[PDB]
């Protein structure tokens, strides 16, 4: 248990800030993702790449979709400088910006299996430079054409456990991190 | 009313098949293309042309294929940033109820596109009913 | 002590591959499963009341769009008193033809033709696809991309997947932003190869329709549908949306398709407790009703998860034949990785590759696996020479052809030549005779130089912002050196003008002739009937390289 | 400059097979050769005089077998009238019955079903074959052998292959003076496996003969027919040999079959300017004519042959299909190399194994393929897992299933166990224990302690010498304590007295009970008749290694 | 005669293989084995056996099969080394024509084998046509 | 060239020496084997074989048949020794010896692309050993699951190759040296 919940989030008021939005069982029913590494670790190293580039960090837990983009989408709604990180229990994660649609995004890391900590550190660290209207290099791409082989069904049953805690119209409730 | 043994139209009756602006499938040369004689707007399918291609769908034995025909050949008289404006109306909780039926009357009253006006107002009543309207979700 | 039989088979590939027992409840199961509807249909003064269980007011957008669209309801009660087993028994009889199924087939509700469809067993199916496809003639689809995005060997590839005989081909982006230059690279490499192979861009749905707005592209192809609203929700649609883009598509003169594929729900965490097949058979039917001409399905992207259960390989030949019987033309997968095991994939494959389909597959990987930017495709480049050798030693039509060395090394550097020519014309960031030179000679993108993709990206950005269209695409090859490819680019955006490949199955072949199932009519009636690989196509497929004159 | 796409491709392993252009003078081309001759026949007063072109007065040994023995005279000018594209029809046609074809097929001259069944594609192939398989359960057959003749890994070997779920198993010699050891080996360890499991030592034609009259053996299947006169010369046998040769089989009990298949009299020299169809045709008509009730064919041993020319691989599905078309039982190979491909070889065995055969192979290894004594099956105890998969995918039954590690393990050292107290009781060179711990954890012979051959040969040729039979190993087995094995052994004696196993297709299952096809008979008429994968068998497919339970 | 309602004998009729040595299928055991009260010969198919089965063939519509079950049961009465020598005089370029009809004269006259010896006979002129007597290589 | 019919050979005197029967295209029509090892030097190392263990190597060409059982059983008939070694152009080669059915032999191997010319010299070798009723341990067994992928076909056109000097009824020729 690392994370609290403090109440409906609200609309940061300055640039100056990057929201990262965690799916419904993210730290509860679920605690590793889909390769085991702890969401302690993770949550971790994404708010020091945010914090690293001199940015806020502000984590949230969504509801009303377990659905990364649209977790993602709920995050930057609220986010001060309209980026947010989109994190699903078993490790997805996704860039997003206030303005695109829901399924657009400004980097994406669709082979939760290859994350390391190191990129989840990048992660929060380009988040952060959106944020600050720079335009930085993605992170380099990660692909391999056996992850689905390997993992898809395992990303599913995953999945479909995370989604049991969906909750339609309940509004992001703010984190407190252990 | 075409049939299919009409088409190909390209090799039947090309001439059928005249463009939004009275080019021919002819007119298109690489020399108009680059004498500007012929341009991008020139090259846009017809409401006739793809009417014809819905009477040759049916004739195929393809109903709805022809009422997607029939549909399309009402939007080409709306404007490409227009059609992308009501697609992603119609997609989840971006829109009200009332917005969806003035998309549809605008339809109707500005492109007498009276087929996709009522599947608009369709997907209105639906969208009240399954709650896939700007705040339900 | 180990058995050393057993630690030698935990060693092998298959053993990496993931595998689930059955979960009922969440609908992780292929097909057949006891919480499937029966079928039934109701219907009082022309409007269904009741479909497969559910009575109207219960009704989800899916259950209206098919009830409203997507069934023949003039004979939906007739057919659904037929016996299942007779018409399962209809589809693989060789004397009962296509178009006396068809008026059956489209009356039927989902759950009914799942039911046909599951007395089956996959000789059966394969016998039935033969019959039910579309096209009289198969085809195939391929995909090219490229782990950088770079354009300069998206357009060789192309040329070579081309000159190697696919029909269609795909691209898509490692870095989205660049998607522009890729749709350019793949159409302008494409019509090197053979003029009249279409050519498609798969992105986010309202960036890939402004994509073919400009006219970048030949058709769309990930136009998606889901089983469950729920799901269809998350994929940030509804049947009406999806209907309205289909005709979007069509009033632009653009031909396209849905895709749809068995285990999306299962994935995407909302199965309604229903088998893959049937939440498959909806997607199908959900196309039917939008009047959308054909589908890619069999599981497509989440092939691992039908994949995992029991049943699931037979369940996406299943739910390809469901398509065909439909009366749509069904791109067929095989383009999605899921196995480690070469024995394994090749089962798959052959399901859809014996009987033939509109496109066998619906992005073979005309890159290495390396190179593929969904995630890996059922076959690749490495196999060529294994796809030419079994379509030799069965005497089957894969769509493909065995090619020379020296004619695909033409053919790729022409391809980047015009490529070089067209980003000089439109001020685009050079491609060098380095660049030329690499992607000529290449296998994937190890072999490239790298480009700099801050400024491939910026002009790919300009290309959108500032409405750059096709006809600067035509204007630059005719202005450079690049007359027939001009004239070629120029005779594909006019297809554009007829409405005539919009029709079910078409492609463009020979010398711009439109080849759809509307004049290509599949007329199977068992053997020595029906497309039959013959005459100079057999010789063709008989000259794979190796064969040595024995005198 | 090379392409580099093109090195890669030819580094893959299909590029390392044999492949030929076809030499029609030759006959090194699979079928629809120019050469065949057209399909013709006359009798007078019940005596064939005319036989596919070839007046009685030129007749070859072949031609008189056949045409006095080979073909229901009854209705040959019926059959032969009617149309060869209508045949081919009503094979794969669900609804025209097995038992309403055999009369037709069987009164067909050898060149007239060739004629027929060339009309087909591989699908329709299969559809049929599933049809006209005269077994309504689909078999399996494996290979159990090792390079070093060692009798304590044979028995280990042959008991795992039984538990898995071969009902027939072979076994031969890397050095032909062990034979009567592999032949007991075998037999022990199989019945240890499953009793009822029938055991073959292939061997020259008197040497098998003798050791059956032993009592070493449960059945023969190389017994070997050719297609051309100056081939089966050279196979130092004719007809009426082979004919007296089965009946002799059948004198002493014992069940029998002839092996067959492609390309034979092209690799021996002699295919008179015929297609290999067209002479393995000859082959199976040889063996009906014979009145013995199976065959081993689909090229078997001569793969290499038809798999280098074109449709050779599908010329092989044909020729299993002419054999139960003639109301053959057909053991239908995929039990010896033709390709480094993985691919490759998974294409021609779904061949059998999707419809299902009497045999699917006549010969899976079930050891490595580097123990395997007639160089290498098409499929090999590596596979296992693979194999087993491809059934869940698919929802078919290959006749075997998964199995666990702690089972297997304890039926090899049953086995294990069992010979070496054999060898005791008889004062044959000792089984050590180690040699049991050894084979019983044993992948292959390389896991084995070596032996001393000379000790184990020399006591071998002595039970052929000295006529030791069957009831000596018996005696052993109840004297070491193995009185359910020595049942076991005793209950094949028993079958062999009742004669109920010499039918078309007799296997042996469950305690004791005789599955042939007059008592399991195929009733196939489409979906969802015939042989049905379901219930408890298909659980036991379903329960492949690995298998996660999601919940 | 027996028919394929008879079929399987052993779980039919298993008295029907009460052997001619008149003990039936239950007779073989590992005790009667041990015992020596069932020997080698014992376990002798009979010609009785043989033609039961040749009957249900032919019920089953297997002429062909029946023929061989005929023969079979006639070789019953042949010793196994004298098999054999047939068997081997059969082969290519073994046997003179002279030497090929006293076989089957043997096998009719001392095994009464008709069938067998009729076989023999016919190989006997057609290997002279054919040219494969001894000497002819 | 290498070898000389000195006219049809005659029936052996001396249980000591050892035929090579030879196929009827060997080191004519066809000079190496299915891999490329020359005629010469494989009856280089087979009479080597023979020789070095005391035994006359004596070698015949073979006529009525061109199946390498049926020549070895051509010259075991003729050997003094009763033992003789048969050989294909493609290089199959059989140890054989009268008293034997032509499809039987002491040994067999019958995969020739495994054959090298030291496998030919412990063939001869061998042979002599049985020629003075030795009893030789066999040569140790050569097998390929692959070989018959690579050259079953290429061995089937050198045998129909060689088959066409077949001539029935035609006795062995006796061969002069190198
Ligand atoms: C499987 C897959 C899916 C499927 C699962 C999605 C899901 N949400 O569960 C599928 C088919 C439904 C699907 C849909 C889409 C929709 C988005 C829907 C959604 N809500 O997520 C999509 C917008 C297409 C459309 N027409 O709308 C979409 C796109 C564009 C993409 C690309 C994203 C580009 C980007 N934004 O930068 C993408 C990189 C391909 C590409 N090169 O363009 C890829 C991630 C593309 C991927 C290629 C690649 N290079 O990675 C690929 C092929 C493999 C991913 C994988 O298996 N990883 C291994 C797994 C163990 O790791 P994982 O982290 O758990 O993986 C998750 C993420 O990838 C996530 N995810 C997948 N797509 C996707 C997209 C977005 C924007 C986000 C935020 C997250 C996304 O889903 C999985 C499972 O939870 C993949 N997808 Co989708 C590609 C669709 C191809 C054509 C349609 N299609 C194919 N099959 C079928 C079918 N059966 N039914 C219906 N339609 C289809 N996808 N995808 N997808
Ligand atoms: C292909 C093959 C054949 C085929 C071709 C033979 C030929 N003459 O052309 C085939 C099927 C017709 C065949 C027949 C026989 C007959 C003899 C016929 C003859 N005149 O050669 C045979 C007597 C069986 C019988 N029931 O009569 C025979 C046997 C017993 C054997 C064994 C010999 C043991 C020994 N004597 O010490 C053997 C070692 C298998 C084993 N483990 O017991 C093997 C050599 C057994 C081999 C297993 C092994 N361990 O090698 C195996 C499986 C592979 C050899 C190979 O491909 N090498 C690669 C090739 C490129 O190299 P190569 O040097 O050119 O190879 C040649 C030799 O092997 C030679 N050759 C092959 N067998 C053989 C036997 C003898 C005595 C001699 C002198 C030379 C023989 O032929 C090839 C090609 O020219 C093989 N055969 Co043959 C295997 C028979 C299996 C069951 C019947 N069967 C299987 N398929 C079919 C079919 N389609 N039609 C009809 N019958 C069959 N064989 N074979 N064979
Ligand atoms: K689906
Ligand atoms: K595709
Ligand atoms: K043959
Ligand atoms: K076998």
């Amino acid at each position: 248990g690392f994370l609290t919940e403090v109440g409906e989030a609200r609309q940061g008021t300055q640039q100056d800030e990057v929201i990262i939005a965690v799916g419904p069982a993210f730290g509860l029913a679920q605690t590793v993702n889909i390769v085991g590494i702890p969401h302690k670790s993770i949550l971790r190293e994404v708010i020091a790449g945010i914090e690293e580039e001199g940015i806020k960090a502000r984590v949230i837990r969504c509801f009303k979709s377990s659905d990364v983009a649209f977790v993602a989408v709920e995050g930057n709604r609220l986010s001060g400088s309209g980026i947010s990180i989109g994190i699903q229990s078993k490790g997805t994660t996704v860039i997003h910006q206030q303005g695109l649609p829901p399924l657009s995004n400004l980097e994406l890391f669709p082979q939760a299996p290859l994350l390391t900590l190191e990129t989840y550190r990048q992660i929060g660290k380009n988040a952060a430079r959106y944020a600050k209207r720079e335009s930085p290099q993605p992170v380099p791409t990660l692909n391999d054409q056996m992850a689905r082989p390997k993992y898809q069904a395992k990303s599913a049953i995953l999945h479909i456990k995370e989604t049991k805690y969906v909750v339609t119209g309940k509004n992001p409730q703010e984190l407190r991190v252990a | 009313s075409a049939r299919v043994s009409d088409y190909p139209l390209a090799n039947k009756h090309p001439e059928w098949v005249k463009t939004a602006t009275n080019k021919t499938l002819d007119d298109f040369t690489l020399e108009n293309v680059l004498s500007n004689k012929v341009t991008a707007q020139d090259m846009r399918i017809t409401p006739e042309t793809l009417r014809l291609q819905a009477s040759i769908a049916k004739d195929a034995g393809r109903d709805r294929l022809a009422m997607n025909f029939e549909r399309a050949a009402e939007l080409t008289a709306v404007p490409d940033d227009r059609i992308l404006e009501i697609y992603n109306a119609l997609r989840p909780y971006r829109s009200t109820k009332e917005e969806l039926l003035a998309i549809a009357d605008d339809l109707e009253s500005r492109y007498q596109a009276k087929i996709c006006a009522a599947f608009v107002r369709e997907a209105a009543t639906l969208y009240v009913e399954r709650k896939k309207l700007k705040g339900d979700d | 002590m180990r058995s050393k039989r057993f630690e030698a088979l935990a060693k092998r590939p298959v053993n990496q591959d993931g595998f689930v027992k059955e979960w009922i409840e969440e609908g992780f199961i292929a097909m057949e499963s006891p919480n499937d509807p029966k079928p039934s249909i109701k219907i009082v003064n022309g409007a269904v009341t009741e479909l497969d269980g559910k009575p109207v007011s219960d009704f989800d957008l899916i259950d209206h769009f098919i009830a409203r669209y997507g069934i023949n309801l003039n004979r939906a009660e007739e057919v659904m008193a037929m016996d299942s087993v007779k018409l399962a028994n209809m589809l693989c009889d060789p004397n009962v033809k296509r178009s006396e199924i068809v008026p059956l087939t489209t009356a039927m509700t989902p759950a009914k033709i799942v039911e046909v469809v599951s007395h089956m067993n996959v000789v059966e199916m394969m016998m039935a696809m033969q019959k039910m496809r579309a096209r009289r003639t198969p085809s195939q689809q391929a995909h090219v991309t490229n782990v950088k995005d770079n354009p300069v060997q998206i357009a060789a590839d192309a040329a070579e997947g081309a000159w190697r005989g696919f029909d269609e081909q795909e691209t898509t982006v490692a870095v989205a932003r660049y998607a522009p230059f890729n749709a350019i690279a793949l159409l302008v490499g494409s019509q090197v190869g053979r003029p009249g192979v279409l050519t498609q861009c798969s992105l986010e749905e309202a960036t890939e329709l402004k994509l073919g707005m400009l006219g970048h592209t030949c058709y769309a192809e990930t136009i998606s549908v889901y089983g469950t609203e729920p799901v269809f929700t998350d994929g940030d649609d509804t049947p009406w949306s999806k209907g309205f883009l289909a005709s979007s598509y069509a009033s632009r003169g653009l031909k396209m398709r849905f895709t749809s594929g068995s285990g999306s729900e299962v994935q995407m965490g909302y199965a309604e407790g229903k088998s893959m097949l049937y939440l498959e058979a909806r997607c199908i039917y959900i196309t039917k009703a939008a009047g959308v001409q054909g589908l890619q399905n069999g599981s497509v992207s989440c092939i691992g998860v039908p994949s995992a259960v029991p049943s699931g390989i037979r369940a996406v030949l299943a739910e390809n034949l469901i398509c065909s019987s439909l009366d749509l033309e069904c791109a067929s997968s095989n383009d999605q990785t899921f196995t480690h095991s070469d024995m394994r994939r090749t089962a798959r494959l052959l399901m859809q590759f014996l009987p033939g389909t509109d496109f066998i597959s619906s992005g073979y990987s005309a890159v290495p696996n390396y190179d593929n930017m969904f995630a890996g495709s059922n076959e690749d480049a490495e196999d060529f020479d294994d796809y030419n050798v079994i379509q030799r030693d069965l005497k089957v039509d894969g769509g493909l052809r065995p090619v020379r060395e020296e004619d695909v090394i033409a053919i790729r550097n022409k391809a980047a030549r015009a490529l070089q020519a067209v980003f000089a014309g439109m001020g685009l960031p050079p491609i060098t005779d380095e660049e030329v030179e690499a992607a000529t000679y290449a296998h994937g993108s190890k072999d490239m130089p790298e480009r700099n993709i801050v400024e491939d990206i910026k002009f790919a950005q300009e290309i959108i912002n500032k409405n750059r269209n096709g006809l600067e695409v035509v204007k630059a090859l005719a202005q450079g050196g690049f007359t027939d490819v001009a004239q070629d680019m120029l005779n594909i955006q006019k297809a554009k003008l007829t409405g005539d490949y919009l029709h079910t199955s078409a492609i463009i072949v020979g010398d711009g002739q439109v080849l759809s199932a509307v004049n290509d009519v599949n007329d199977y009636a068992g053997p020595a009937t029906g497309y039959r690989l013959q005459g100079e196509r057999w010789e063709e497929i008989k000259n794979i390289p190796g064969a040595l004159d024995p005198n």
